[PDB]
């Protein structure tokens, strides 16, 4: 069973009904309602002042609505961080997916969010990723070295760095 | 079992770290017991506190309304956001900011109430004008989270923070309805079960804050007391420790633990 975890992140997919989310991820560590709206919130392990989670929103408050949205924090690992500040300074609002993982290493990032907005279109599609140095990720306390890097459509929106070199 | 200043003595020496406390009467706002009253130690999220005590100065002043709806973007995330993050396309009114900082330790919802005061030096100078000479906001999350040694940024002092708390909770500075709203928020905190609540005797009231930083910073501001009623308010910091969070978590436990046991001795 278990708390909420990346392997349970993983399972679940876009287009999940509420109850398939509910039953991968352990109801037990969900909740609704309140400040999350009809969205699906999961804890996973204590971090910081909060836990590790993930948060799954609906495409309505229906029963049957889908998943078309996941976001996750402290429940994915980047696989070979290698960004620095001189990598970051690289990155340009406009570039595409492909080129901005290009410039801050392929295993340098985990994604924070992705929606889709007009759902089961892609168009609109927003994606946020988190991006680390070789030391910077954390399961469990705060990033020592880190970047945010927000997309539409594939496209590079904005950027920002913390403590990278 | 141990007396709360021996329990303090113990617990530096397990973790290597340095405690900071005041237990204070809330009616009175006499100090009943100090260790380290007079050092800084980061705040981390007990600010936000502070923080929505000067937004709802604002409220009494019709300046600012809860009910106002703040629209945000992906460039004012940043880590610990859950609430924050969800609502991102819909934006969150100033009262539900409030209580995400506050209940959830929502870093996002803090840096965009910070925007509303001032940032953290409007913050600052709100503390000057309550007559807090001593705590200091100096930056935005998360960077204020940061813990280096002898960094002044973003610090308060136990007997610091207690005063202010006392100020903001039961002077004549914020309106009846202020506060028993920032009470209210912190009567619904949700993260701080392995502290000060772990411990708490069925029957008394508890409100609290708690935060966490790098360096094995940990805090919790607290009012508690017995028969359902607050009575005294408890501040607890602890710096400098390498112990892991299960260990910092245990040992502010351990001492609200001898607090309570020591509640009338």
């Amino acid at each position: 069973a278990g708390v909420m975890t990346g392997a349970k992140f993983t399972q679940i997919q876009f287009g999940m009904t509420r109850q398939q989310v509910l039953d991968i991820a352990g109801a037990e560590n969900c909740e609704t309602g309140g400040s999350f709206g009809d969205s699906i919130h999961c804890r996973g392990h204590a971090a910081g002042d909060y836990y590790a989670y993930a948060t799954f929103g609906f495409t309505s408050a229906a029963a049957d609505a889908k998943v078309d949205s996941k976001s996750q924090e402290k429940l994915l690992a980047p696989s070979a961080p290698t960004l620095t500040l001189a990598k970051f300074n690289q990155v340009t609002v406009g570039m595409t997916r492909a080129q901005v993982l290009a410039t801050v290493g392929q295993g340098s990032c985990t994604t924070w969010s992705e929606y889709y907005p007009a759902y089961p279109s892609t168009a609109g599609v927003t994606l946020s990723l988190s991006c680390f140095d070789v030391d910077g990720y954390s399961s469990t306390g705060f990033y020592r070295g880190s970047a945010h890097l927000w997309f539409t459509d594939g496209v590079l929106q904005g950027k920002r760095q913390w403590d990278l070199v | 079992s141990p007396q709360p200043l021996e329990q303090i003595k113990l617990s530096e020496s397990q973790l290597s770290g340095r405690v900071g406390m005041i237990e204070m009467d809330l009616a009175s706002g006499r100090t009943l017991t100090a260790w380290r009253a007079d050092e800084r130690f980061p705040m981390m999220s007990t600010f936000k506190v502070v923080l929505c005590g000067a937004v709802l100065a604002r409220v009494d002043a019709g300046d600012e309304q809860l009910e106002r709806k703040i629209h945000y973007r992906q460039q004012d995330l940043v880590d610990y956001s859950p609430v924050s993050e969800k609502h991102l396309a819909d934006g969150m009114t100033v009262g539900e900011l409030c209580a995400a900082a506050i209940t959830m330790s929502d870093n996002s919802a803090a840096n965009l109430l910070l925007a509303t005061v001032g940032g953290p030096a409007g913050l600052t100078a709100f503390l000057r004008q309550i007559g807090d000479n001593v705590t200091r906001l100096d930056r935005w999350e998360t960077e204020l989270n940061e813990a280096l040694p002898g960094d002044a940024r973003d610090t308060t002092t136990p007997a610091s923070m207690a005063a202010t708390l006392r100020k903001l909770l039961t002077s004549q500075r914020l309106s009846a309805r202020s506060q028993r709203q920032l009470l209210q928020w912190m009567v619904d905190d949700r993260v701080a079960g392995p502290l000060i609540r772990s411990v708490l005797p069925a029957g008394w009231f508890i409100a609290d804050k708690t935060g966490a930083g790098e360096r094995g910073a940990r805090g919790i501001v607290a009012l508690l007391g017995p028969n359902n009623k607050a009575e005294r308010i408890v501040v607890i910091y602890l710096r400098d420790t390498p112990a892991s969070m299960a260990e910092r978590n245990q040992q502010i436990a351990g001492i609200g633990a001898a607090l309570i046991e020591h509640w009338q001795r």
